């Protein structure tokens, strides 16, 4: 009981339809990695290899990823923060070296245990970035770690002092169960970055694909 | 430094002593004597099922048939109420969209998200399809609310505590307002389109005047951040619904709060407020899946409107008040009456 | 032709068979309410699971009626062509709950050992015309006994059990056979599979929600194979004692028994797959 | 801008299979239906063809139907009409009008150049009733065109348009849905009237406006032209 | 600086210095306006299924 002009109308929703269908299923198969820093923690160095929120695309192993690097939003963080709940993982990246003072790794701290611990991101596997493992090095070389952690006892090598941080950081987190967190030293100079964000992409895509079948 | 504090200290209190003499009775003491509106029923009368993701924001064409809803999957598309249909599509530059507008001539809806930019589309045009007319920018925090004053010109509300009036034509901002501490997340012009009201996450909500730029009133009296605000269809009035389970409706004239909407029951916040054609019917969307319509003058919860999967993110009434849209976090709307 | 079947079969197998019944009625019903009203957004397996049981809720729509068979001294008393129907529906029953366990073990194998293959990220109308295709497949695979007329009566006590109960053609009994057999070898590697590739990933086997999930994968072949190796076995006992072969008051009488659990799987398969899952 | 241009015209003997060829370029032909509409010389309109947006329905002109094979090219935004056993009555010019559906679209609302073919040797029925009238500038005329069943749907818009072709050149269209105002027309033009009454309205005529008037249907296919109204001085 | 200081107190009596008028006759505004207008209301009031526009 469609007149002509209505008939037109319903067949050029159904093709409209069929072209959202297609872009959304063409979507499906991205790969959204949130990356998030302490600044200057050298989310640069981590970005190389390949006025508001960047996107960066780049393809590895016949697998996009779409990696957003949220910099400059300078804002109350927890109003915007939920736009990203359902992504595939989080990049958290600090850098080693910076506890010389204005101590930066009780910020880190903070913003991990802020990211970490909030209700959107129960389940979303974060990935832990070390990086500026020379300068590290170098100033452990130099001082020891008693400044910023006056509770240390141990030695007086660099690591011990990477294995402290890492457990460290890893015992920030409280939910050990319903969430995974990786780790990785990623100063060097390779391809072994990508791999490991693939390999935790893998894990966490296996995740998901074992909730539609039922088999949790 | 002190004694510039001790005066603004001392005019502070001298304002809300005023504010206080000022006032003798609540409403809900005067207007008891009116009946309640008693129950309200509500059916799905259609459901629209295009998204594929989280919905943000719709507007209403001033026709009040045509609507166009925004998602986060980076597509706007214009429905036909009536029928369900698809007029358009609109493959948006950045996927990340915060909030919509739709021009009171219908020929221009406008789009802005996390990119800090508020982009002009273009619907009416000879080549047939839907392209960009002017990209406004000048922002440095994400936007919360755009709309749409009339053709040529667009206020915004973005996240670096100022709400700026644009001009289509030239593409700068004529007049720049900033009185606010914290993040603006939501807008509401007066019907005759003269001032403005903004909703701050500082618990304060201030009316602006378009004409110069300078902020008439300041409102507060909420204990978190406001996340909506709409005017009275009088024009003298608007209502607030803040992240504390609180909803209140603020008089312009006797610069005063006046009621509360809040229940026990309730403890999630208030994402989206609108009123009726007559104003008597407050809704509000709560993030407990479901809104809740309230009598605004006793203050009553008269039903529930509870048929969404997740968290209601927005709301609207169509200006003759026929029917009223909602869309929630899952990629639905559905048309109440 | 042995009309006699036997003793003490009419007071034991439809006590069980009212028993699963029930069970399999409600659990069945249930799936089917849970998978229509709820869990919306149609994706793959999903189709899966929830045609399994609908070929489920198909067996159940006719397992009584055979019941009262023997349930009434397992004489029969009903016009042919619904024995017909019924045998037809049973047919149906089998070999489409089989492709249908089959295909989910093969999807879940695709979706957890080759987690980035285009395959787990078709549409679901392409899975819907595949299991259209293997609808079709099975419904005319089955069709050959709908069309004649099957009862070799020679007694007062009609008779309407057609499991060939004698010797068979190739569409009789190689197929029981090959039907039982091939399934199970691609469920056992499918689940190797999985449980292999799941263990061998170290940083997500402590959760103990992978334990819990090749713990299901592991007792969905045990019980597959339990419920239907008794049937096969006792038809290839027949088959071979045939030349020395009398009506056999025992093997006749135990063979109905053991398929009584061919049926009884029916009524425990949803209480796995879909409590399983906690949605 | 938009354009639109065909060709293919000629002489041909009858039973022959010319082709006829139209190309547009200026706008998303994607999206876009497409129609054709001859006009025998000193005649009016009628429908031919049409194909809508991505190819999915075709409809044809009785006349014609099974003879003539309509089909379009979105990639090189061409569009194709094959003839076959042509009769020596299809002596026309042929028109490549485009139009796009949706709700508050304008159909029909650009005409092609048109392009010329010479041969040697239960539809709705539309009255114009008039078909010439004197007209002087200055005035204000009234177009009466009739319609044999209800053109109200039960949508409550009536279906129907209006067009004007100038001497010389391709038709424009004037009004669409007998109230709605074409795109760049003048605010001179307007029309009303009611089922089976249609009347167009001319205040304050002036020059530019002299030609023929058709008024044409859109309610179920096939669609049918009026005879028409010429204007002169 | 000290100048954010000069500019609020500013901004803050320009503000003060306006009308206030009783908070009762402005309810009473409020609900007489209501009143006048819940007859054109459809959603306050429904509307019979005969005119309305989502009847199906």
């Amino acid at each position: 009981t469609l007149s002509a002009e209505d008939k037109a109308a319903v067949e050029r929703s159904k093709m409209i339809d069929r072209n959202l269908r297609e872009d959304g299923e063409k979507a499906a198969r991205e790969v959204k990695l949130l990356l998030l820093g302490a600044g200057e923690s050298g989310k640069s160095t981590i970005v190389k290899q390949m006025t508001g929120i960047v996107e960066t695309h780049f393809t590895f192993k016949d697998l996009h990823f779409k990696m957003f690097d949220v910099g400059a939003q300078r804002s109350e963080r927890k109003k915007w923060i939920h736009c990203f709940e359902g992504v595939t993982a989080i990049i958290f990246c600090v850098a080693l070296s910076d506890y010389d003072l204005v101590n930066r790794m009780h910020e880190s701290m903070k913003l991990f245990d802020s990211i970490c611990n909030n209700k959107w991101f129960t389940d979303t596997s974060i990935i832990l970035f070390l990086n500026k493992k020379d300068l590290f090095e170098e100033k452990i070389k130099k001082s020891p770690l008693t400044i910023c952690y006056p509770e240390y006892a141990g030695s007086n090598t660099y690591e011990e002092a990477a294995a402290y941080i890492q457990c460290q950081f890893e015992d920030l987190n409280k939910r050990k169960d319903t969430k995974e967190i990786y780790t990785h030293f990623t100063c060097s100079t390779d391809t072994k970055n990508v791999q490991f964000v693939f390999d935790a992409v893998t894990d966490v895509i296996i995740k998901n694909n074992l909730k539609d079948c039922g088999l949790f | 430094l002190d004694q510039l504090r001790q005066e603004a200290e001392q005019l502070k209190n001298q304002i809300r002593d005023a504010r206080k003499a000022c006032a003798d009775a609540t409403l809900s003491q005067i207007t008891n004597n009116i009946d309640p509106v008693g129950r309200i029923q509500m059916r799905t009368r259609r459901t629209l099922r295009g998204h594929l993701a989280k919905i943000y924001a719709m507007h209403w064409g001033t026709d009040s048939r045509l609507l166009v809803s925004a998602s986060q999957d980076g597509k706007l598309i214009i429905w036909d109420s009536y029928t369900t249909n698809k007029v358009h599509a609109i493959p948006l530059r950045s996927s990340w969209v915060m909030t919509c507008a739709y021009a009171p001539s219908g020929n221009y809806v406008a789009c802005g998200g996390l990119d800090n930019i508020c982009s002009i589309y273009n619907l009416k045009t000879r080549e047939g399809n839907v392209r960009v007319s002017r990209e406004l920018a000048g922002h440095t925090g994400y936007l919360s609310c755009c709309r749409f004053l009339d053709d040529n010109q667009i206020v915004t509300s973005s996240g670096d505590t100022t709400c700026a009036l644009w001009d289509i034509e030239t593409g700068q901002q004529t007049t720049t307002f900033t009185g606010h501490t914290g993040d603006v997340m939501s807008l509401s012009l007066a019907p005759d389109t003269r001032l403005f009201v903004s909703g701050a996450c500082d618990a304060s909500a201030k009316l602006w005047d378009v004409r110069e730029g300078m902020c008439r009133q300041t409102f507060t009296g909420h204990e978190s951040d406001i996340n909506a605000i709409c005017f009275f269809p009088n024009g003298n009035a608007f209502a607030t619904g803040s992240d504390d389970a609180t909803c209140r409706l603020f008089d312009l004239r006797a610069d005063q709060e006046l009621m509360t909407y809040s229940h026990d029951n309730i403890i999630c916040g208030i994402t989206s407020v609108s009123f009726s054609k007559s104003g008597r019917l407050l809704l509000a969307g709560y993030d407990d899946f479901n809104c809740n319509v309230w009598d605004a003058l006793k203050a009553d919860r008269a039903g529930v409107l509870a048929g969404h999967d997740n968290r209601v993110s927005c709301l609207g009434v169509t200006d003759d008040g026929m029917a009223v849209a909602t869309g929630s976090w899952d990629s639905f709307l559905k048309i109440w009456n | 032709c042995c009309r006699i079947e036997g003793d003490t079969i009419s007071q034991v197998m439809p006590p069980l068979l009212i028993v699963a019944f029930v069970l399999g009625a409600l659990g069945n019903g249930v799936a089917l309410c849970g998978f229509c009203f709820h869990m919306k957004t149609w994706k793959p397996s999903t189709v899966y699971l929830f045609n399994l049981a609908v070929a489920d809720f198909l067996l159940m729509i006719c397992l009584p009626f055979r019941t009262d068979y023997y349930l009434r001294r397992r004489h029969w008393a009903f016009g042919d062509i619904p024995c017909r129907v019924g045998l037809f529906t049973l047919a149906m029953n089998r070999a489409g709950s089989i492709v249908f366990l089959t295909v989910v073990a093969a999807d879940r194998y695709f979706k957890v050992v080759h987690p980035h293959h285009a395959v787990n990220t078709i549409s679901t109308r392409v899975a819907a015309g595949i299991v259209c295709t293997l609808w079709a497949l099975v419904i005319l695979g089955t069709v050959y006994l709908l069309l004649e007329n099957h009862l070799c009566v020679q007694e007062t006590a009609v008779s309407c059990e057609s499991f060939i109960m004698e010797s068979a053609n190739g569409w009789h009994d190689i197929m029981f056979q090959l039907e039982f057999f091939m399934p199970l070898g691609i469920i056992l590697f499918c689940s190797f599979k999985i449980v292999w590739s799941l263990r061998r990933r170290q940083q997500l086997a402590r959760q103990a929600r992978m334990k819990k999930a090749t713990r299901f994968i592991m007792v969905v072949a045990i019980v597959f194979i339990t419920c239907y190796l008794p049937s096969v076995s006792a038809r290839l006992y027949f088959l071979w004692t045939v030349p020395s072969s009398a009506c056999d008051p025992s093997v006749h009488g135990a063979l109905h028994i053991t398929l009584s659990f061919t049926y009884m799987n029916s009524m425990l398969d949803p209480l796995v797959y879909y409590f399983s899952s906690p949605s | 801008d938009v354009q639109l241009v065909e060709s293919g015209g000629g002489l041909v003997q009858p039973g022959g299979s010319r082709k006829l060829s139209c190309s547009a370029s200026g706008f998303a032909f994607s999206s876009f239906g497409m129609h054709w509409v001859r006009q025998a010389p000193e005649k009016g309109l009628e429908w031919v063809a049409y194909i809508s947006s991505g190819s999915g329905t075709i409809y044809y002109a009785d006349t014609v139907k099974g003879r003539f094979t309509i089909s379009r090219d979105d990639p090189k935004n061409t569009l194709f009409l094959q003839m076959t056993s042509l009769r020596s009555e299809d002596t026309a010019m042929y028109y490549c009008v485009r139009s796009i559906y949706y709700y508050g679209s304008s159909p029909f609302d650009f005409w092609g150049q048109g392009t010329t073919l010479t041969v040697s040797s239960s539809d709705i029925v539309m009255t114009q009733a008039t078909s010439s009238v004197p007209v002087t500038p200055g005035e204000s005329v009234s177009i009466s065109c009739r319609s044999s069943k209800s053109l109200l749907h039960s949508n409550g818009n009536t279906y129907l348009y209006w067009f004007l072709q100038r001497p010389g050149q391709s038709p424009q269209l004037l009004i669409y849905r007998m109230s709605n105002l074409a795109s760049g027309v003048p605010d001179r033009f307007s029309g009303s009237g009611s089922g089976t009454a249609f009347t167009l309205t001319i205040s304050r005529l002036e020059a530019e406006d002299v030609g023929v008037y058709y008024c044409m249907q859109h309610l179920e296919y096939p669609l049918t032209f009026g005879a028409g109204t010429k204007l002169e001085l | 600086s000290i100048a954010q200081a000069r500019k609020l107190v500013e901004q803050l009596k320009m503000e003060a210095n306006i009308d206030r008028i009783k908070v009762s006759k402005a309810a009473a505004d409020l609900m007489a306006y209501c009143e006048a207008h819940a007859k054109e209301d459809p959603l306050l009031t429904p509307v019979p299924a005969s005119e309305n526009p989502f009847r199906e």
